[PDB]
RNA sequence: AACGAUAAAAGAAGUGAGAAUCUUCUUCGCCGUAAGGACAAGGGUUCCUGGGGAAGGGUCGUCCGCCCAGGGAAAGUCGGGACCUAAGGUGAGGCCGAACGGCGCAGCCGAUGGACAGCAGGUCAAGAUUCCUGCACCGAUCAUGUGGAGUGAUGGAGGGACGCAUUACGCUAUCCAAUGCCAAGCUAUGGCUAUGCUGGUUGGUACGCUCAAGGGCGAUCGGGUCAGAAAAUCUACCGGUCACAUGCCUCAGACGUAUCGGGAGCUUCCUCGGAAGCGAAGUUGGAAACGCGACGGUGCCAAGAAAAGCUUCUAAACGUUGAAACAUGAUUGCCCGUACCGCAAACCGACACAGGUGUCCGAGUGUCAAUGCACUAAGGCGCGCGAGAGAACCCUCGUUAAGGAACUUUGCAAUCUCACCCCGUAACUUCGGAAGAAGGGGUCCCCACGCUUCGCGUGGGGCGCAGUGAAUAGGCCCAGGCGACUGUUUACCAAAAUCACAGCACUCUGCCAACACGAACAGUGGACGUAUAGGGUGUGACGCCUGCCCGGUGCCGGAAGGUCAAGUGGAGCGGUGCAAGCUGCGAAAUGAAGCCCCGGUGAACGGCUAAGGUAGCGAAAUUCCUUGUCGGGUAAGUUCCGACCUGCACGAAAGGCGUAACGAUCUGGGCGCUGUCUCAACGAGGGACUCGGUGAAAUU
RNA sequence: CCCCCGUGACAGGGGGCGGAGGACCGAACCGGUGCCUGCUGAAACAGUCUCGGAUGAGUUGUGUUUAGGAGUGAAAAGCU
RNA sequence: GAAACGAUGACUGAAUCCGCGCGGACCACCGCGCAAGGCUAAAUACUCCCAGUGACCGAUAGCGCAUAGUACCGUGAGGG
RNA sequence: CGAGCUGGAGAUACGCUUUGACUCGGGGAUGUCCGAAUGGGGAAACCCACCUCGUAAGAGGUAUCCGCAAGGAUGGGAACUCAGGGAACUGAAACAUCUCAGUACCUGAAGGAGAAGAAAGAGAAUUCGAUUCCGUUAGUAGCGGCGAGCGAACCCGGAU
């Protein structure tokens, strides 16, 4: 059959006690140098197209 | 090969099957033979050819009558291609000569005999068969059958002079399987080795052998099955 | 957890509210006897165009086989029908039946078979032997001419009419080669410079004392009554005449000429990529069908549909002035199917499921050959989640020191072997075979030389570790059980010693046969057969064989007597009435089969009191005690082989003993090889882990 | 079938040539033997590798016939 | 069953007035009726359809259906 | 019948209605193809013929069974009626009789109803007096492995 299978429904509590964990971590946004908008640290900034000159197609 | 109707295997009638196996085949045809050798009689006729011919074991003669028509017919052991055949009661009875036994000399060995005037031949015609007179007694002739038996006959019936032959199904060996399916189905199927519930021999842990019947109740070793009728009277010396 | 095969994917560019996931380009990789192409069946519109963007699509989706709308399908000749018949179905009138109904000749329905008039191209977004273009053919109806006369059936005959294997010759489709021909250009990395490279290198029709293998063939006169119901100027039979050779008749196909089409590409515009117009050459050599010539040749036995069309022939018949037939014109041409999927996300499998589906086509190179194997054309496709990571463990693979079955129920598994030449090859044997036995050698490249050519042999030379150098690709042997053999079987745990079998035996069955299906003195199967046949039962190649017991049961035969049914036969007993009469009961003897009784029969049940095991085999797949005892092989053997015999409970057609050959059979041994194992290691890939998308289950 | 050799009852042996076979290897095709895998499957019985058959008692399409105590069955109480 | 009468498949087979059947074997006596030809309203039954009513339901009830024998499942009968 | 109508459909357009639409009653006329289906074939609604009337279009007939002939029959009906054929589970704590039953089912025929019916009757009074239905008699008489269990009729009342 389906061999092993849970011996009894969980709380409500317990499926809880579990997801504790499941938090996403809000990015940490930078704000650009230029356009000054927000971006990601390492990364090209959406909105402009820089890091430090205008790589990106605007 | 030559003006034959067609022949259809079937092993069963209106429902289900009837005669147990048989059921391969090859498309043989059918040859009609004449056997009665009456509506000809008076015509002499010359052995065109011999035919070798299945659903027969009996090698087949096409005779040619003056008239024009040709017949097959059952070809005694001896005739050679381009003899002479005579049918009526004027015909030297000789190898091929359809004869009546009214005029049919005693020890006279002959085959295609029939039973009643007409109706065609019935006695002795499968592969190599002999029916001998034996002594005319009123109306009704004495002969022996191929069973080693004794009927009367009333002479009114004609009769072909000699022995059918065909050669013999003595060195005939089928040799190995599957030749009897160039013929019939896969034969006897040992009750023995079924189901209490399919035949009477069935069941039994391991090997049997009790009871003996076929395969409805009724005995197959030495037990009588012809019944009490008319031919009867007619017949002399059943057994052996 | 999964997202449905481990045939991969990358970039660019485009569209868009939003794209890994749509479109375009350029590459990569996978299939290529297919994962290409054409049908069938089945499904229906799934096809094409423009839109769409809920849900379906295991994830996105701007996309789709999904949703909406419109469009698309075109046939005198292709299939089918207005033609044919097979199994089978039905069936007036017939045979049967409690009903309903069951059978059944002719006739009819009924393909999967028979018969039958077209090809080559073009081309809508989407159809094409259907539309167009060119040229053709068939039937029908009319007119004209020719003709100059019969025409000739629901009837006869001829014919259509038919297998399996193997095989000669010619040919084509189709494919290959070339310093052949035509066309386009360029070539550079080092060289070539074109005797390089790429691509194309004919299909239909009409004529031609052209070439051409192969293939087909009696006509005629007469005779006979008895043959074709009849008739016959037909067919069959008989005989005469010439039918050696030959000869004719026919030409698969090729060649030449013509003509129609096609033809690599070229050119032009361009709304972005189509549209339009034009066009070259077409050689020599080689291979070649499962097709064409043909209903070819030889051989073989298990001995290979019918019916119509068709050809001739009369009956009847209207007509022998205006016939049938040909030709040249014209008019004529019906119904149904024809889109798309169609070995598959479009059919059967509940799912766009790793399965199932009939037929046809199916290229090239290399390799004895091939529809094998490897790569690859054409063409089709990368399989509707994706990215990282590089742990345990799991699956699928590669290599592995030393050893080599020590593993273990068992060498289970996995190695080794592995193709084609040559040499060589045991016991035993039904002389076939065991054999691919076993074992050993070769195998690539260049050159000369000779050969029957692709190819190959001989000699010399050369290179590597290695040359069927990569894929396809037997491990071998000794001995035993069982079964003779090929074969067959428990769809979804048994393939086998099961079943079947050729062969043998007993017995039944006289022919409306025994026997069997059936409401049925119907019909039917056995058999359109007839005892060297058919039914039943058992045994199971071949070989030497196959004993003893018929008390019991059965089967056959005998059969005095005993018993035994209905019925025949009427006495004896009783009833009611006054009576005649009418009414209850009931023998003797007699009366069918069968049962008792007599004998017989074992390849009948069966036994080894009716007898007691002849041969042969024997602790055997049938032996309990038991791993019996001795021998064999092993260092060591409850297994295995051989003996013995005390055969708990072998044994002669529920067959006894043996037996070459065969087995995905079962058992024991050996040689080789190996990760089975001492011990495991390293590596690879696919999961497992992580992130983004979708997101179950049993259980509770 | 055609050639050469042989003889005491013994045969036959040889060479050509022919093309036989429930013959052999083997792919389509039919099957399903052994192991692994897969068992809330890709799959209500499959895949890979391996193996059996491979002109025969062969494999298959279309149409058609037989059924419930009935049919069919190379026979497992199998299939319907 | 002592078991009459009715009925009929099979064999048989009568009378007719100082005639025939029966009145539960059978007889006499007593008694009721005339068989072997026929047609016949009406009260009786049911309910597809219609109207009225209901100490009936009122949407897991009520019919299966506030309508659908549809969707859907099955080769099919069929289920729904 | 008198303002409306133009079906459910919830929409637009066109329109129709006192020389009274519409709607409701009640008769006609049309009524393709299949279906007993019946021109012949047929795997339903398709495919093929023929004769006659004829402008061709188009019309009509073309089945079997009874009868001169008219004219009648084949098919379909929820349940009810009669008839031909007729289970088993189940009970009897098993089971063969018997029970369940002549019910269920199959089939034939028929109608609105059928069936039955005008006495060779029932009954014990020298009574009643076609048939059928309700009441009762009575669960009495009786049947019964005299077990399980099955179960009348006359009289009398009433429908008619
Ligand atoms: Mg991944
Ligand atoms: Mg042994
Ligand atoms: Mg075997
Ligand atoms: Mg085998
Ligand atoms: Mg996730
Ligand atoms: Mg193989
Ligand atoms: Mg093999
Ligand atoms: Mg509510
Ligand atoms: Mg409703």
């Amino acid at each position: 059959a389906k061999h092993p299978v849970p011996k009894k429904k969980t709380s409500k509590s317990k499926r809880d006690m579990r997801r504790s964990h499941h938090a996403l971590t809000a990015p940490n946004l930078t704000e650009c140098p230029q356009c000054h908008g927000k971006k990601l640290s390492h990364h090209i900034c959406p909105n402009c197209g820089y890091y430090d000159g205008r790589q990106v197609l605007a | 090969l030559t003006e034959a109707l067609p022949k259809t295997g079937g092993r069963n009638n209106r429902g289900r099957i009837t005669s147990r196996f048989i059921g391969g085949g090859h498309k043989r045809l059918y040859r009609i033979i004449d056997f009665k050798r009456r509506d000809k009689s008076g015509v002499n006729a010359k052995v065109a050819a011999i035919e070798y011919d299945p659903n027969r074991s009996a090698r087949i003669a096409l005779l040619h009558y003056a008239d024009g028509e040709k017949r097959y017919i059952l070809a005694p052991e001896g005739l050679t291609v381009g003899a002479t055949v005579n049918a009526g009661p004027e015909a030297e009875p000789k190898l091929g000569n359809a004869l009546p036994l009214r005029f049919v000399p005693v020890g006279a060995v002959v085959h295609a005999l029939e039973l009643v005037p007409g109706k065609g031949a019935q006695l002795a015609r499968s592969a190599g068969t002999s029916v001998q007179v034996q002594g005319k007694e009123s109306d009704y002739v004495i002969v022996r059958l191929p069973s080693g038996e004794l009927r009367r006959v009333h002479s009114e019936c004609y009769a072909t002079i000699g022995a059918v032959g065909n050669a013999e199904h003595k060195n005939i060996v089928l040799g190995k399987a599957g030749r009897s399916r160039w013929l019939g189905r896969k034969p006897h199927q040992r009750g023995s080795a079924m189901n209490p519930v399919d035949h009477p021999h069935g069941g039994g842990e391991g090997r049997t052998g009790a009871g003996r019947v076929p395969v409805t109740p009724w005995g197959k070793p030495t037990k009588g099955l012809k019944t009490r009728r008319k031919r009867k009277t007619s017949d002399r010396f059943i057994v052996t």
